DNA sequence: ATCAATATCCACCTGCAGATTCTACCAAAAGTGTATTTGGAAACTGCTCCATCAAAAGGCATGTTCAGCGGAATTCCGCTGAACATGCCTTTTGATGGAGCAGTTTCCAAATACACTTTTGGTAGAATCTGCAGGTGGATATTGAT
DNA sequence: ATCAATATCCACCTGCAGATTCTACCAAAAGTGTATTTGGAAACTGCTCCATCAAAAGGCATGTTCAGCGGAATTCCGCTGAACATGCCTTTTGATGGAGCAGTTTCCAAATACACTTTTGGTAGAATCTGCAGGTGGATATTGAT
């Protein structure tokens, strides 16, 4: 039976900015369960969110808001940051 | 003339506010401070009443623990006041920093 | 002259300070405490009315409702009896 | 006919179809918004570079090239960010910042 | 005749499991889930309303006021911990005043 | 036109001690208590349906749930009150 | 006696570890106690979790998300 | 003759033992307790390798952590050696009770 | 300040658990197209209730005196922990039948559905009942000087 | 132990807010009966990896010596509680304006519902490159006897 994690990601994104640099098994195993706690934190405030606001959806609004609560300072900025450009440069949905 | 030995009315006091449950910080001084507080953030916001209170039994409920609390970290430094130095450590274990 | 106010961490007077430590059981309060206790004070408003107005912001509203401060201090651990949720 | 990844779209290498899938059958709510997983992957992969890059200088600092959970550990704890988000959380392995209090020391 | 009747409950049996299906915790909710639960919620809400009561009448009074609920739960093992970061507005604070803060040396009958 | 369980904390109540009144407040709080537990409860039975691959959450997670989120004492007597009624919901054909 | 097991030592290194400098000699039966307590009230939930999973092992992800519901989140062992 | 000083070694041990991560518990030891203790709640039950590991790896890192905030209690009463009375007010002020 | 006895450092080199580039097969995603469906963002607006100014009213905060007693600096000592060398028993290590956990096919008991039809618990309201806060008083404690 | 100042208690009192009592319009609910889609318990056994044991490692148990830490006893001052008085502003009761929350309807953009097509990250696993724990020997810092 086939298991999935973010480790391949991870790994990329760990090599992206700094190549001559690996990462131990259980290294890995600790920042996969570290983003699907995330992953929870965020996607559950969220629910919480719209359940509050009679929204039977969770726009990008509801993760914002919920990255907003979630995060501290500094970290929710660029969160949100990261959001937002993602999404931006997301809605090019013609050529790109 | 009459003078109660120091700690005893004070006793009167503890005896006193355990018994009853009305909030104890005047609580206009106290919407101003929540309104202030609150500006830093959201600029003319109108508060519906009763969130002030939930607001203000939320926090004294919370001095109130953190008094207990701290009032714990004097009896062991062999004490009976309550100094700075105890709520540091009263909030450092409650975890709070 | 006619018109001046102030801003009020001082609105929480000593008195009332001594009285909440009284209920808490606390019989001789050193000095110190004082300007100690409006510290904390402060900054539990502020952790709570941040994550609270949050929430009105999100609502698109411009009143900070009770299950406002309330979802504020559930989603911190702080669970509140006696105001709504 | 010719198409990318919607991850490739939104300049992103973690999962965007994936974090979509797991939020819908997640049980979090009726309906999923379209931008919603490319804003939930983006912080996602954020964050995921952000912990590595910390457990990365953690490690370089020692002039070790693979992170081991020590690694994480020191950099968890030392980012006042990161150490407040996973303040309940303990990481298997990674020890604790090295820390003796002054009244047991002689002076130093 | 009601689910609740057809169970013994006073508590709204048809209520809750609507409240289970429009509220996201699973696909499917089993048929007697929601009695089940309703019947645990039905409990603690007696249960508390018992001990509720009893510290009104130990108080010479008829209606439950917060302190009661509030001496109810700060003084039953079970409750104090089901409801431990939980703040009852209103509630006060069980009386309790440390034995080093007390005065004297002795001065009892022998 | 908001719901609440007002209705029936009153009568429970009264069936046993139906001398007993329960001020506004009083009232609004035990309110509160029943949504917290059954929130409790409810999101600890979708989990454990959902860490054991099911869709439906049963009595059987319900079950469980209660267990873990509750003391000895209220846990034991919660159970039975909750299989009782279940059985009874049952007799009922 | 088992949770005698936990030797005089480990307690002693633990402590270090936390930062203790000299330790009193009723620490250590106390911290025996406090651990007891500790692994008692997750493995209750932890088993609990295998009962209801219907099986007679105890897997990891049972502690862990034993360990989860108590407010103790661990990584490094899936979940 | 050689002899080191009282609480010398100690810090020697601090000092080593926070730049490591081994597990400090035998694992025999653990493992039997953990079974010990999991008997009152089922019999004839088995433990995958890692459930004991993460039981460890959390029970030694609670333990430490409250060794820290027992150590703050100490130095709070003026004290450098960790008492008893120490664990229990470190307890007293998280909410283990 | 002067040695020793040890602990700590660090540049130097090496074998093995374990990472890495490789080719590769693919069940399962992720993507895509047309069709069908709808829950929220916008536009309008009834009325609840939040922000105010008002001028009396006194409960309650603030400042100053006074000294009682608690906290802090200081001396001395009994004893309790840290350190240390020892040599035995308990835990660590490597290998194995096989107890149970995962993997998959399955067939209806049980759970959605969409439409009705019967029943019940909230709501603006009106005659009216009532538990207890807010007060006084005389008896009965509790404090503290003497 | 006695006497005076005070606080607390306990019984009878009563106007008033907030609970008790029917009345009844009703819309959002909850029950009901097939038609019909589906997940959970079942039967099997393929496949890890759990319990069990023998054998050489190495950490623990232990009794002795004694430094220095803790807790007692002591002394003293200045910090904070008790008491009392001054007048400031908080609290209270309206009365009044209108900012916004909230109930409704509405229609279409954005999202769900498959069928079908292209793409991909997971994996068994042989080939193989390599980071670093670990064991060595000599410079270098720290600790304590004197
Ligand atoms: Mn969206
Ligand atoms: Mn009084
Ligand atoms: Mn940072
Ligand atoms: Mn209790
Ligand atoms: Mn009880
Ligand atoms: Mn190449
Ligand atoms: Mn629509
Ligand atoms: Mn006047
Ligand atoms: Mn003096
Ligand atoms: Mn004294
Ligand atoms: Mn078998
Ligand atoms: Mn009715
Ligand atoms: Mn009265
Ligand atoms: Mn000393
Ligand atoms: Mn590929
Ligand atoms: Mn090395």
């Amino acid at each position: 039976v086939r298991k999935e994690t973010y480790s391949s990601y991870i790994y990329k994104v760990l090599k992206q900015t700094h190549p001559d640099t690996g990462i131990s098994q259980k290294s890995m195993s600790i920042l996969n369960s570290f983003v699907n706690d995330i992953f929870e934190r965020i996607a559950t405030e969220a629910s919480k969110l719209a359940a509050y606001n009679k929204k039977s959806t969770i726009s990008a609004r509801e993760i914002q808001t919920a990255v907003r609560l979630i995060l501290p300072g500094e970290l929710a900025k660029h969160a949100v940051s990261e959001g937002t450009r993602a999404v931006t440069k997301y809605s090019s949905s013609t050529q790109a | 003339p009459h003078r109660y030995k120091p700690g005893t009315v004070a006793l009167r006091e503890i005896r006193r506010f355990q018994k009853s449950t009305e909030l104890l910080i005047r609580k206009l001084p106290f919407q101003r401070l929540v309104r202030e507080i609150a500006q830093d953030f959201k600029t003319d916001l109108r508060f519906q009443s009763s969130a002030i209170g939930a607001l203000q039994e939320s926090v004294e409920a919370y001095l109130v623990s953190l008094f207990e609390d701290t009032n714990l970290a004097a009896i062991h430094a062999k004490r009976v006041t309550i100094q700075k130095k105890e709520i540091k450590l009263a909030r450092r274990l409650r975890g709070e920093r | 002259h006619r018109k001046i106010l102030r801003d009020n961490i001082q609105g929480i007077t000593k008195p009332a300070i001594r009285r909440l430590a009284r209920r808490g059981g606390v019989k001789r309060i050193s000095g110190l405490i004082y300007e100690e206790v409006r510290a904390v004070l402060k900054s539990f408003l502020e952790s709570v009315i941040r994550d609270s107005v949050t929430y009105t912001e999100h609502a698109k509203r411009k009143t900070v409702t009770s299950l406002d401060v309330v979802y504020a201090l559930k989603r911190q651990g702080r669970t509140l009896y006696g105001f709504g949720g | 006919k010719a198409s990318q990844s919607r991850s490739a779209k939104a300049g992103l290498t973690f999962p965007v179809g994936r974090v979509h899938r797991l939020l819908r059958r997640g049980n979090y709510a009726q309906r999923i918004g379209s931008g919603a997983p490319v804003y939930l992957t983006a912080v996602l992969e954020y964050l995921a570079a952000e912990i590595l890059e910390l457990a990365g200088n953690a490690a370089r600092d020692n002039k070790k090239t693979r992170i081991i959970p020590r690694h994480l550990q020191l950099a968890i704890r030392n980012d006042d960010e990161l150490n407040k988000l996973l303040g309940n959380v303990t990481i298997a392995q990674g020890g604790v910042l090295p820390n003796i209090h002054q009244n047991l020391l002689p002076k130093k």
